């Protein structure tokens, strides 16, 4: 519920490195 | 000149001048607007000044170019992560001579391997589990063993 | 990206194929102070 | 219930692209303002 | 040579949302666009004409509105003097087609509508006709930058209902345009009635659906 | 010395400034796909303009009594001219005649006369001579060809 609930020119997103799982 | 899809090129459709990937859009223009525009005011669709046909404008792939390397007092081996982009397009930009950092990292196979943070050249991936050296990024770690 | 900071434009393209390259020059400083300012402020915000 | 956050999202920018974006001269008179990219390209590594 | 007369109603509109236009050809895709542009206000006075002709100020763009009176208010007139002296304006329609035409017409007293609106042909500049396409007629006219803008959209059945009108032409004749006039186009030996609104710079939020179209 | 643009460890030891690299990942620069192609393109050139009934005229006015045409709102495409006979004598002033298909006008005259073969070197800005005095004249800040 709580993830469910939670919703280009040279800016990049990094992953975080613990993903969600 | 002739229309070019599926491919980085530099484009002007009536005065405006860019660069990126043209492709078939879905989006439903009307007769009397030309371009599109996002949110942020950047241009993402254009149609064609002769064919009529509505094209997306999708920006080169770029990002940020990442080395991985177990320190000079241990190898001087290193792997390349090229963070945001597939493999496969590293791949295309590699075989033809378009990627912008002139080095190029021997593919030598199984060596190739694509993460959620980017492409990984270099390394080989392995599917056993152990703890994290070199963190590369979702949950994708490297080490010299 | 889209405000010209005291300059003719802001696509970095037509600056450099209407007026001459000394004036352009200028005109290409005053847009890199501005996005350098943009960014610097962006930076420090994002630090906070 | 208690909700805090832990993190946000990591961030890099290129600082070439954005102000210059495949300019030749405007790199060029980017070059001129030291190392402020250096700077801002540290600081968004050190958040990340 | 007059022939017709008209009245002023100057209070009218109490609820009125239709003088909105596309202010560019840019495409947008579910976006609330903030523009800046010569708007009509809302809930502004619109003069109201119930003619059974006279000179009426451009001042940097007008809106215009018809009944379902068709074939009968189908020509204007666009200048900043009336005399042959200086360029003017001449838009004729035939309810398929517009005729565009500037040239320095020496116009009559009330010109009803071609012989009955000018008397002489000066050297002209430009000519131009359009591609061809009850029932409400909306119109706007633009001089700036030169280029005159001309938006018009037509739908059935006037305050009840909202529609954004779309370019048709963008002819750069580059004539200053201070008054305009309308043709009322009397029969050769009436109840028209057209509405008159003038645009202001005004902020407005346009709200674009997923086709791209202004909704509200 | 390092040529930092060698290899991928050449340019972390850039980046880095030293010669001895720790064990980790350093971001040292950034990919870019080269655009291949460049396009350009424009709507079909279909208003030409009427210089092509003005030239294939079958008799053309007095030198005295020249008849000028206005030219307006249409692409002034000057490489069909060449269709009729090779002997075309070009004199421009204040304008290259290779670059004037590249430029834009507000409003174009052709006027168009026929004269002897002496009179052709009198029809030009300063000249003086009996036709360029009682027949036409060209002004001293005339611009064209």
């Amino acid at each position: 519920l709580l993830f469910n609930k939670v919703t280009f020119n040279g800016l990049t997103v990094l992953p975080p490195l613990l993903t969600d799982e | 000149t002739n229309l070019v899809k599926n491919k980085c090129v530099n484009f002007n459709f009536n005065g405006l001048t860019g660069t990126g990937v043209l492709t078939k859009s879905n989006k439903k223009f009307l007769p009397f607007q030309q371009f599109g525009r996002d949110i942020v005011d950047t241009t993402d669709a254009v149609r064609d000044p002769q064919t009529l046909e509505i094209l997306d404008i999708t920006p080169c792939s770029f990002g940020g170019v990442s080395v991985i390397t177990p320190g000079t007092n241990t190898s001087n081996q290193v792997a390349v992560l090229y963070q945001g982009v597939n493999c496969t397009e590293v791949s295309v930009a590699i075989h033809a001579d378009q990627l912008t950092p002139t080095w190029r990292v021997y593919s030598t196979g199984s060596n190739v391997f694509q993460t959620r943070a980017g492409c990984l050249i270099g390394a080989e991936y392995v599917n056993n589990s152990y703890e994290c050296d070199i963190p590369i990024g979702a949950g994708v770690c490297a080490s010299y063993q | 990206l889209s405000s010209k900071f005291g300059a003719i434009s802001s696509v970095l393209n037509d600056i450099l194929s209407r007026l001459d390259p000394p004036e352009a020059e200028v005109q290409i400083d005053r847009l890199i102070t501005g996005r350098l300012q943009s960014l610097q402020t962006y930076v420090t915000q994002q630090l906070i | 219930t208690e909700i805090l956050p832990v993190s946000m999202t990591k961030t890099s920018v290129d600082c070439t692209m954005y102000i210059c974006g495949d300019s030749t001269e405007c790199s060029n008179l980017l070059l001129q303002y030291g190392s402020f990219c250096t700077q801002l390209k540290r600081a968004l590594t050190g958040i990340a | 040579q007059c022939v017709n007369l008209i009245t002023t109603t100057q209070s009218y509109t109490n609820s009125f949302t239709r003088g909105v236009y596309y202010p560019d050809k840019v495409f947008r895709s579910s976006v609330l666009h903030l523009t800046q542009d010569l708007f009509l206000p809302f809930f502004s006075n619109v003069t109201w004409f119930h003619a059974i002709n006279p000179v009426l100020p451009f001042n940097d763009g007008v809106y215009f509105a018809s009944t379902e009176k068709s074939n009968i208010i189908r020509g204007w007139i666009f200048g900043t003097t009336l005399d042959s002296k200086t360029q003017s304006l001449l838009i004729v329609n035939n309810a398929t087609n517009f005729v565009i035409k500037v040239c320095e017409f020496q116009f009559c007293n009330d010109p009803f509508l071609e012989s009955g609106v000018y008397s002489s042909a000066n050297n002209c500049t430009f000519e131009y006709v359009s591609q061809p396409f009850k029932n409400l007629r909306e119109f706007v006219f633009k001089n700036i930058d030169g280029y005159f803008k001309i938006y018009s959209k037509h739908t059935p059945i006037f305050p009840q209902g909202f529609s954004a009108l779309e370019p048709l032409v963008d002819l750069p004749i580059g004539i200053n345009i201070t008054r305009f006039q309308t043709l009322l186009a009397l029969n050769r030996s009436g109840a028209a009635d057209y509405y008159v609104g003038y645009l202001q710079p005004r902020t407005f939020l346009l709200k674009y659906n997923e086709n791209g179209t202004i909704t509200d | 010395a390092v040529d930092c643009a060698l290899d991928p460890l050449s340019e972390t030891k850039c980046t880095l400034k030293s010669f001895t690299v720790e064990k980790g990942i350093y971001q040292t620069s950034n990919f870019r796909v080269q655009p291949t192609e460049s396009i350009v393109r424009f709507p079909n050139v279909t208003n030409l303009c009427p210089f092509h009934e003005v030239f294939n005229a079958t008799t053309f006015a007095s030198v005295y009594a020249w008849n000028r045409t206005r030219i307006s709102n249409c692409v002034a495409d000057y490489s069909v001219l060449y269709n009729f006979a090779p002997f075309f004598a070009f004199k421009c002033y204040g304008v290259s005649p290779t670059k004037l298909n590249d430029l834009c006008f507000t409003n174009v005259y052709a006027d168009s006369f026929v004269i002897k073969g002496n009179e052709v070197s009198q029809i030009a800005p300063g000249q003086t001579g009996n036709i360029a005095d009682y027949n036409y004249k060209l002004p001293d800040d005339f611009t064209g060809c």
